């Protein structure tokens, strides 16, 4: 199951 | 009148500290800005990385009142940031290659210059290098994001652990 993680928002 | 942690200007889900200088993350990424920003000349702010458990992480730096508390810092056009994981340097969601990484114990230094503009970041007292330079305009706060459980401690002076020696600069404090 999908769990938010550190690079969530990041693009590159 | 102190510079402190934003009660107004916070994510809901951090928890800070009643001295309001003191940070702790919860679950995805989330941010806080200080009391006071600045919008002309040099200031300075540290920030000690208190406990960084496993998986935690913090993205440290300034950020303009418009940046989203619902995201890490450097997430959009308004902040910049330092992660904790591989010392990357994040701006609108882009993270590069900046320093190596940084974590539980180390003693964070923030520099900016508002005249070219500069922020600068250091590591227990070393000049990492220029992170960014010709800055978007406008006011800058000290600003804090973390993702999970890590806790964190803001200090914008007079009393630095590690003063810079190499640039001029005004402790954050001198705006309270």
């Amino acid at each position: 199951e999908y769990e938010e993680r550190e690079s969530e928002f990041d693009i590159e | 009148s102190r510079v402190l942690l934003a009660l107004h200007d916070r994510a809901p889900q951090l928890k800070i500290s009643d001295d309001r200088l003191t940070v702790v993350g919860e679950k995805g990424y989330s941010m806080v800005r200080a009391s006071h920003g600045v919008r002309k000349g040099a200031w300075y702010f540290e920030i000690t990385v208190d406990e960084m458990p496993p998986d935690t992480a913090a993205r440290l730096g300034w950020s303009q009142p418009l940046g989203n508390l619902q995201a890490p810092l450097g997430y959009d056009k308004f902040s910049y940031s330092w992660r904790s994981k591989k010392g990357t340097k994040f701006h609108q969601s882009i993270g590069k290659h900046y320093s190596s990484g940084y974590g539980q114990g180390d003693v964070l230094g923030f520099y900016i210059n508002l005249p070219g503009s500069e922020i600068i970041f250091y590591k227990n007292g070393v000049n990492q290098g220029v992170a960014y330079k010709d800055i978007f305009e406008g006011v800058y706060f000290p600003a804090i994001s973390l993702y999970k459980s890590c806790t964190v401690s803001i200090n914008f002076g007079p009393c630095f652990k590690y003063p810079p020696k190499d640039l001029t600069y005004r402790p954050m404090s001198d705006m309270g």
